[PDB]
RNA sequence: GAUUAGAGGUCUUGGGGCCGAAACGAUCUCAACCUAUUCUCAAACUUUAAAUGGGUAAGAAGCCCGGCUCGCUGGUGUGG
RNA sequence: CCGUGGAGCAGAAGGGCAAAAGCUCGCUUGAUCUUGAUUUUCAGUACGAAUACAGACCGUGAAAGCGGGGCCUCACGAUC
RNA sequence: GUCUACGGCCAUACCACCCUGAACGCGCCCGAUCUCGUCUGAUCUCGGAAGCUAAGCAGGGUCGGGCCUGGUUAGUACUUGGAUGGGAGACCGCCUGGGAAUACCGGGUGCUGUAGGCUU
């Protein structure tokens, strides 16, 4: 059977990208994580302290505790037929703010603003994101040039 | 007397016929596992 | 022969270091431990004091890091000393002390905290640390950024640190790198540190030159003679400089003069130019070779 | 001495090359991969003919050598001793294994190395012949009689390229005259308009 | 014309003696070297272990020292006087430095002491130029450009012009 | 990490010879070497790199205000 | 002089590392005392191993800091 | 137009050679009494200001290498789902969707934050 080591099969997952080894850029250290941010997990092999287990690599969780160097986050893990929301502590290098939430936040601010506006105007405005509707009817103008014929080319071997 | 060693052939069906329920998310989550000194502060603030 | 080391594969696989590391200006290993604030302090600034001794100047700044680039809140330059009285000798230990004190006083004066935390008005050169006064705003705290300088005993970065500490800033330190610490006895000589601060170590050098040689003395201190500074008066002029700094530490920017918009360096030539150049180079070579043949 | 070739015709296992893990591999029988007047320039052997595989399979190294020997024999018989240049374009890198029986049975049934084969894809060249223009039917017949030494199905194709190059013969001469490719050994060097002007001066001088 | 201070100056002179075995011979070689150079030299341990030369790992087998300035040109003058200001084309390196060896030491102005014995040594000189400290200073290190470096021909010209020596072919 | 083939350079060395007392002085060469090319490969190689797929979000437990508590952090009723 | 690591980091291999995690010196014993939480196999039980803290005593450094064993992945043991 | 101190992103910024740098600045540079450290004041530390853009550094150049970004390769390779499709097989064609990577050919060659100067 296999081995139950903590880092089995991570030679590519925890490795560094090509031509990106060396000193960790300081912007990663200079970011602020508060209680309740949605955050992504991406193990970085450069630092070995507080490295998350390989099964949380690429997972997104919620911050619930902030500490000197690390952050505690609640993340869902599918174990057999059930999902457990378990909390793990990850050092700040292996973490990154999720941009999936800021889009929704900006949308909230923007449609709240356009709801506050036009409230006095009384006009109607659409807020829900409708799915891509079918294309409407239109005209395709030929400019006096007729469409050119397309025919299959004859078979002839290359190799 | 050999025998089959390991399989997961029916496991997905077994899990799904009752459904993989997400954890019961709900407001006011517990405060266990939080930094002790920050917790001590929050207790003092609530007290006063 | 021999392999070519700087091979195309070598350049393909080569990974450059950071720009500051390539220029040699920044020690990122030290910067990581120096400018990084604890995560549970959130956006609480972590101030630090940058001291850089140049070939002709002393730079002292107060900075805290930000993602787009660390921001300078206060700065003080050694070449401002002639305004307060120090006309010459802008690099020595005394000048470092005055510029550190000026930076400290400028920060507090910008910052509305002069009447509190006056610090050592009378220079003693001994172990001094400021304590926060209850019912009043807390003392400013920062940490020294020695940079790439070798932190041996008697370094001018530590001189600037002492100057600001006497100014009133609360900077953790120990009296081990100040001039005066004696390794063997492991003791500190506050009087020796004081005379180094006030510049006597140059006064005895000039008197030593007086003892034997004159032309060598002129060669060593030419601008000193031009500015008419004598060994005895250096202590008095440094005291006057300290008094003036503590009196008026505010900085006024020099008025801006309108530019005449003159380009001093060659602009980048365009694709059309650099293509016409090679075209006419080929034409010229062909026309020269057809005759030379 | 060796097992029939039908026992190793299909690409059933992953490529299993000889390396620090697979040790003790016997040497492949084919050692020479080209012969004839290989020390010839590019402008005297314009005609090029390939034998192209039509099946995805694996060809034994020895069968490679046997086909090479047959083609070389017919060529020296027909177009003289040095009027051609052969090139086998398949190197046997995938070693095969054998679990010999002498009674353990199927226990511990991982085979020892036996021989080497080359895995061939659909439409991949097997052998290439370059020669003068007039020996076209000679090339075709040599490749046709070499076909009988291989399993599966193969085709003969007279390439439109010039010799063993990647340039079409109907403007190869024009391009070399214009000095866009410079002949060397048995091939050519492409000269793009990208180097320093010193090389351009050197080859236009 | 010329730049007044792109001129050639010697920046260090290295003396060494490799005896190949530790002991009384080694310390007496150190003594003669320090008497010659006016300063204490240092011992270099063997990098590896080879029994052909009868040496092992980490024992002192050579004594070397370096000098700059006044004493450097005095010692170099003594050495060239011993070598009658005669050098060969191959004595000069591609980087502009050069050097030679003296088979025995008492000729260049050292009194013969029978106890210490006799020792030869190697002289090497590293030709410099104002600004070469950029390559090795700490704060902002950098190269020394292409024009500013020294070549074999410049070293030859400097040697033959400043010390009016002769470069015999070889 | 395997791997075929020819090109151009030199003394950087070796091998057959040759004129040479000898001479990188010289003649061919075979080589190893270097520089551009060229044929064919990798489950325990890789600059690149899919399709299928694995998380997270798509609001009332949300946003926007005003004010209190804190023994924590604090240049600063600062930050949290 | 060139030298992006082609070396070394105890050991297998893989990952990681250049004013360092490598080499050489200086000083030391955070390999120390103590309650909890969490991860890894998992039944989501132990052992083992590991991760963030917190409370004392310290070490080191000018200091920021770093350190409660070994750069990480293994080197170990219930009841009576 | 540009520099210095501290930086962010870390080659569009690197590497090789060549040309030009007004002012400030950064440097090279001159010495070792004191502080400090070496075999050596070479490095480090300290005290200065005779000379110089030679070098570093900055700007520019190269039908430059590299790097970055496009086109081609290519709807090719591969691939989700489907068939009582073909074929002795090996494999291949079609339907429904997604869709690469070399060679080869183009373009570009650092942006920018805070504080402080010079261009009076
Ligand atoms: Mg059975
Ligand atoms: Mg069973
Ligand atoms: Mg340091
Ligand atoms: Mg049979
Ligand atoms: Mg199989
Ligand atoms: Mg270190
Ligand atoms: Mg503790
Ligand atoms: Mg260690
Ligand atoms: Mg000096
Ligand atoms: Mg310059
Ligand atoms: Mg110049
Ligand atoms: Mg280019
Ligand atoms: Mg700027
Ligand atoms: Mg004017």
């Amino acid at each position: 059977t296999n081995t139950k080591g903590k880092r089995r099969g991570t030679r590519y997952m925890f490795s560094r990208p090509f031509r990106k080894h060396g000193v960790v850029p300081l912007a990663t250290y200079m970011r602020i994580y508060k209680k309740g941010d949605i955050v992504d997990i991406k193990g970085m092999g450069t630092v070995q302290k507080g490295m998350p287990h390989k099964c949380y690599h690429g997972k997104t969780g919620r911050v619930y505790n902030v500490t000197q160097h690390a952050v505690g986050i609640v993340v869902n893990k599918q174990v057999k037929g059930k999902i457990l929301a378990k909390r793990i502590n990850v050092r700040i290098e292996h973490i990154k703010h999720s941009k999936s939430r800021d889009s929704f936040l900006k949308r909230v601010k923007e449609n709240d603003q356009k709801k506050k506006e036009a409230k006095e105007k009384g006009t109607w405005v659409q807020l829900k994101r409708q799915p891509a509707p079918p294309r409407e009817a239109h005209f395709v103008r030929t400019n006096g040039k007729e469409p050119e014929l397309l025919e299959p080319i004859p078979y002839e071997f290359m190799a | 007397a050999k025998s089959k060693n390991h399989t997961t052939h029916n496991q997905s069906r077994k899990w799904h016929r009752n459904g993989i329920k997400k954890p019961r998310s709900q407001r006011y989550e517990s405060l266990k596992g939080v930094d002790p000194k920050f917790l001590r502060n929050m207790r003092f603030a609530k007290k006063h | 022969f021999v392999k070519v080391v700087k091979n195309k594969a070598y350049f393909k696989r080569y990974q450059v270091k950071f720009r500051r590391r390539r220029e040699g200006k920044t020690d990122y290993y030290a910067r990581k431990r120096l400018v990084i604030q604890d995560k549970n302090k959130y956006n609480t600034p972590k101030y630090r004091m940058i001291v850089r001794v140049t070939n002709r100047d002393i730079i002292c700044q107060i900075a805290y890091a930000r993602i787009e680039g660390d921001m300078i809140v206060c700065a003080a330059y050694a070449h401002e000393l002639p305004k307060y009285g120090v006309k010459v000798g802008l690099t020595n230990y005394a000048a470092a002390y005055c510029t550190g004190l000026l930076l400290a006083r400028r920060l507090l004066n910008r910052f509305g905290m002069d009447k509190i935390y006056e610090g050592q008005v009378e220079v003693t050169g001994d172990e001094y640390n400021v304590e926060s006064i209850d019912g009043q705003p807390g003392a400013f705290t920062c940490y020294l950024d020695a940079g790439l300088a070798r932190t041996t005993t008697g370094n001018k970065v530590f001189g600037a640190l002492k100057g600001a500490v006497d100014g009133g800033l609360s900077i953790p330190h120990s009296t081990k790198r100040f001039p005066g610490y004696d390794s063997e006895s492991k003791e500190f000589n506050a009087e020796v540190h004081r005379k180094h601060i006030m510049g006597q170590n140059v006064a005895d050098y000039m008197r030593y030159l007086m003892e034997e040689d004159e032309d060598a003395y002129k060669k060593q201190f030419s601008q000193y003679i031009k500015n008419n500074v004598t060994p005895d008066m250096m202590e008095e002029m440094y005291k006057k400089a300290h008094a003036a700094i503590r009196e008026n530490p505010v900085y006024e920017k020099k008025p801006k003069r309108e530019v005449k918009k003159k380009r001093w360096n060659r602009p980048k030539m365009s694709l059309a130019q650099k293509k016409d150049r090679v075209a006419q180079k080929k034409a010229s070579f062909l026309r020269a070779q057809e005759r030379a043949a | 001495g060796r097992r029939p070739a039908r026992c190793y015709r299909y690409c059933k296992n992953k490529p299993y090359p000889k390396s620090r893990f697979c040790r003790g591999v016997p040497d492949a029988k084919i050692r020479i991969f080209d012969l004839g007047r290989k020390k010839a320039k590019v402008d005297e052997f314009p005609l090029c003919g390939h034998m192209v595989s039509d099946e995805y399979e694996q060809l034994s190294s020895e069968a490679l050598e046997a086909a090479r020997i047959c083609a070389n024999k017919y060529m020296v018989k027909s177009c003289g001793k040095d009027g051609f240049h052969i090139r086998v374009r398949l190197h046997p890198f995938h070693v095969i294994r054998i679990n010999k029986m002498l009674q353990t049975g199927m226990r511990g049934a991982f085979g020892k190395p036996q021989g080497t084969v080359a895995r061939v894809h659909i439409g991949q060249v097997i052998m290439s012949i370059r020669t003068k223009l007039q020996n076209k039917e000679h090339v075709v017949e040599a490749l046709r009689r070499a076909k009988f030494k291989f399993p599966g199905r193969q085709k003969i194709h007279i390439s439109k390229k010039w010799g063993f190059t990647k340039f079409n013969a109907d403007e190869f001469e024009d391009m070399v005259a214009e000095k866009r490719l410079i002949p060397d050994g048995c091939g050519v060097k492409y000269i793009p308009n990208r180097g320093p002007l010193d090389k351009w001066r050197a080859l236009h001088s | 014309k010329e730049n007044p201070m792109r001129e050639l100056r010697i920046r260090k002179l290295c003396l060494n003696i490799c005896v190949g075995e530790s002991g009384d011979r080694l310390t007496r070689a150190a003594k003669v070297l320090e008497q010659l150079t006016g300063q204490t030299p240092v011992f270099s341990k063997a990098r590896y272990t080879v029994r052909s030369f009868g040496i092992r790992r980490n024992e002192k087998i050579a004594v070397h020292c370096t000098v700059r300035g006044a004493k450097a040109e005095e010692i170099l003058e003594k050495g060239l006087k011993v070598r009658e200001y005669e050098l060969r084309k191959n004595n000069f390196s591609d980087t502009g430095n050069f050097g030679f060896g003296i088979q025995e030491h008492i000729d260049l102005g050292i009194k013969y002491d029978p106890s210490i014995g006799i020792y030869g040594l190697d002289f090497y000189v590293v030709l410099g130029r104002p600004g070469f400290s950029i390559a090795d200073k700490k704060r902002r290190t950098g190269c020394i450009g292409a024009k500013h470096r020294i070549s074999k021909e410049e070293a030859m010209r400097w040697f033959q012009q400043k010390y009016d020596g002769i470069i015999l072919p070889g």
